RNA sequence: UGACGGAGCCAGCGAGUCUAACCUUGGCCGAGAGGUCUUGGUAAAAACUCCGUCGGGG
């Protein structure tokens, strides 16, 4: 019953049944590159170009739940794994891929 | 007449009256269900006796309670005192005593708070 | 006369505030019309 | 680029892509992903998704254009005396 | 493998430099002087989204609204949006009075 | 890293604290022994 | 001027009652 | 003749006395034959103009205070962008009682310059607001219909809200001015500013103003002086009186 | 260790025909004392809970 969209430090959840945005994002310095919803859906990742990644339960803007700081480079590609919950995938210019373990 | 039976309860100042009769199988906390008593963080305190004896128990009866006094804490705590006090009365009046006795072993096993509310009586030295 | 025969042959104002005939504003027509 | 399965479709399974030209297309990975259908609009199209398999609701086409637009295409979706009598 | 987008850093105005990494209703209000609510007017009255950080507002819009603010006169803005001896001689007098009444 | 140096050792307002303090002083003082020739 | 005068027939009518 | 001129001369004694500059309304103040029946409530009542506007709600802040949800109230009006610009606060009567008391109260007294509610809280509103506000009429409370819509016996009402009428009655309330009844022959009225506007002006309101109190129509409203009027007084805050028509 | 707007809800003491301010402009009346009206500025249940928003000071 949502999807979400990234943008230029706006990342915005909308709800499948009346096509308006639910919800915002925009505590985002620079341009969040993008957002990746859990296989279980409580939790989204959104990697930024500042060189992080934030990542939150979905449905609260307040809680800033953890910032990883990967290598100084953007971060242009971010997704949880599909087969474990607790294993989330992140790329950045670097040219060097890092699985975290949240 | 209507089987019919009242119980009381008593937390630092807060008074909580309970008629507890035969009919149609509800829980009402003064005018409103008991889903709706606001602290949210303490409904299920409220609940215990409901869910710690299971349900047609209840299912049964009926209960009022109105509540007055203290605040917010000590008014859960006398809505439980009186929920759990008034059931086992009931079942002790109309209902069977192996029912009473069960019921009474069940909460004394869990916490006796329910039954006996302590009056904490200041201490020398 | 005539009104009476036939009858027998056949603003604002609140009841609780009286106060408010007084208090009430002088509604104007080119008043809500303007988009001053 | 982005591939869906499994859910009410006369189309097994179906994989859609986004070509920088409004075009958008839907294959089919049994046909030897043959072009099925085909969307266009004007500006660069850079991302697109569907709604996934178990929507059971309004399903949605989501499409992003790199001129600004987000654009969504869906698909939507007496008295009791008496009855004893 | 060509795509091309639609920026600054701060910008100044009214001898105050605007900052760059902020909302528009943000910027509005840290103007000096400005609140919320008239920079919501503000950003009404120019038609420009609110939530638009620094980035946004390109120059034709910018001008329009410096014009707007610099002239709320021919913008109709609403006007809820604009804007010791003795203790010496108190002293004396005491010294006088206490004088009289400590010695006489 | 950047440095700074330390600090250590209105003539108006001085003299206005000053008088202030004073004045306060000199109240309080005759409060005091107005109240003792009283008892 | 005529603040002036008024007070002062003012204060007059005063001082005659 | 006497009019305009004993206006220049109150208004070149004010640009020179220090004070006189500082207090900023001229006052008239009329003397009747006889007394007015009508005891002194609170309830604003306001008088037309035919001719010149005098304050605007563009110019002027303003408050205004609802009933005691005042959920829709306020969100439709802030929303319907008729009054969304137009009223800069709005309170309820039990949140105001809440937020605001001494000091805050006379904070707010400095503040706003006009405030008015529903007309089904303003006998309500004095002891929540003080005397403080209750002297003179500078801000004393106003009331406005709310609903453009009446209440009958044993019927329920219903409430709702327009902004077209409810911003009807805020531009003609600062486009005309008021007054409140007394028992006494002298009452007093705020007539102009003092540099709004020009003596023309200044003479037009008052015949206007006399003519609709002097009205045998309106007899509710305007109809209210008893017998021959007797003179008129002009001042400000804080001059003297100087006389107009004596007889 | 927060701020702000609306919400949500619960106390216990106390019940003497006695509980409560002053300066200011000017009107009328009054023989006066004074009275009435105007008149301008200065003295005096919380926390908690659920939703929303923001993100060093003269």
């Amino acid at each position: 019953h949502d999807f979400a969209v990234t943008s230029s430090t706006r990342v915005q959840i909308f709800s499948s049944r009346t096509r308006q945005v639910i919800k915002t994002f925009s505590r985002f310095k620079d341009v969040v590159y993008s957002a990746s919803f859990r296989s279980d859906g409580k939790l989204l990742c959104a990697g930024d170009a500042t060189g992080l990644v934030s990542v939150y339960d979905s449905y609260n803007p307040r809680t800033i739940l953890l910032s990883i700081n990967a290598s100084t480079h953007p971060t242009h590609v971010t997704k949880f794994h599909t087969q474990d919950n607790k294993i989330l995938a992140t790329a950045s210019d670097d040219r060097v891929t890092r699985l975290w373990d949240i | 007449a209507v089987p019919s039976v009242q119980t009381f309860g008593k937390k630092k100042s807060a008074t909580a009256v309970a008629h507890v009769k035969a009919g149609k199988g509800l829980i009402k906390v003064n005018g409103s269900p008991i889903t709706l008593v606001e602290p949210e963080i303490l409904r299920f305190k409220v609940y215990e006796p409901l869910l710690l004896v299971g349900l047609d128990k209840f299912s049964n009866i009926d209960i009022r309670v109105r509540v007055t006094g203290g605040g917010h804490v000590s008014q859960v705590y006398a809505i439980r005192q009186a929920i759990a006090k008034g059931l086992v009365a009931y079942h002790q009046k109309y209902v069977d005593e192996q029912s009473k006795n069960e019921l009474k072993k069940a909460f004394t096993s869990y916490d006796r708070t329910l039954l006996i509310a302590d009056s904490r009586r200041p201490e020398p030295k | 006369l005539e009104d009476i025969q036939q009858s027998i042959l056949k603003f604002v104002k609140d009841h609780r505030y009286p106060g408010l005939t007084p208090g009430l504003a002088p509604v104007g027509l080119s008043d809500e019309e303007d988009s001053s | 680029l982005d591939y869906v399965e499994n859910f009410d479709s006369p189309m097994q399974s179906a994989l859609i892509a986004s070509s920088l030209d409004g075009h958008v297309k839907v294959f089919d990975p049994l046909d030897n992903f043959q072009v099925k259908f085909g969307w266009k609009f004007s500006g660069p199209v850079l991302s697109c998704a569907v709604s996934p398999s178990t929507a059971q609701g309004n399903r949605h086409l989501v499409a992003g254009l790199s001129s600004g637009l987000l654009a969504i295409r869906t698909k939507k979706k007496k008295s009791n005396n008496f009855q004893r009598m | 493998s060509l795509v091309v987008q639609e920026f600054q850093h701060i910008l100044r105005l009214l001898n105050t430099n605007v900052d760059g990494n902020i909302k528009i209703v943000y910027a509005l209000t840290t103007i000096k002087g400005v609140g919320r609510r008239y920079s919501n007017l503000v950003c009404k009255k120019a038609d420009v989204d609110l939530h638009k950080r620094a980035g946004e507002l390109t120059q034709e819009e910018l001008e329009r609204i410096v014009q707007i603010m610099q002239n709320p006169t021919h913008y109709k803005i609403p006007a809820w949006f604009l804007n010791h001896t003795l203790a010496n001689n108190v002293e004396s007098k005491l010294r006088d009075d206490l004088e009289r009444l400590k010695k006489i | 890293i950047p440095t700074h140096a330390p600090k250590y050792e209105d003539r108006t307002r001085s003299e206005i604290n000053k008088m202030k303090a004073q004045l306060k002083k000199e109240r309080k003082f005759t409060m005091k022994e107005i109240r003792k020739d009283a008892k | 001027d005529y603040y002036q005068q008024v007070q002062r027939g003012k204060q007059d009518k005063k001082i005659s009652r | 003749g006497l009019a305009e001129k004993a206006l220049k001369a109150l208004i070149l004694q004010c640009e020179e006395n220090p004070s006189l500059k500082n207090d900023k309304d001229i006052h008239i103040i009329i003397n009747t034959g006889k007394k007015m029946g009508i005891n002194r409530d609170n309830i604003p009542r306001i008088i037309p103009l035919t001719k010149y506007k005098l304050f605007k709600p563009r110019d002027l802040n303003i408050l205004l205070i609802t009933k005691d949800p005042s959920a829709l109230y306020r969100e439709t009006l802030t929303k319907d962008e008729h009054t969304s610009e137009l009223f800069k606060e709005i309170i309820s009567v039990k949140n105001l009682r809440r937020r605001f008391k001494g000091s805050k109260l006379t904070q707010l007294y400095k503040d706003f310059d006009l405030v008015v509610a529903d007309y089904r809280v303003h006998h309500l509103l004095p002891e929540v607001l003080g005397s403080r506000f209750y002297h003179g009429s500078k801000k004393l409370p106003y009331m406005i219909r709310m609903s453009k819509e009446v209440k009958l016996k044993r019927q329920q009402m219903v409430e709702k809200c327009d902004p077209i009428y409810v911003r009807a009655q805020l531009r003609s309330i600062c486009k005309n001015t008021s007054y409140i009844p007394n028992n006494d022959n002298c009452l007093s009225v705020r007539v102009g500013y003092i540099q709004k506007h020009s003596i023309p002006e200044i003479l037009q309101n008052i015949q206007d103003t006399i003519n609709f109190l002097t009205d045998k129509s309106k007899r509710p409203q305007g109809g209210v002086i008893k017998g021959g009027i007797i003179s008129i007084f002009v001042k400000t805050s804080n001059s003297t009186s100087l006389p107009i028509y004596q007889f």
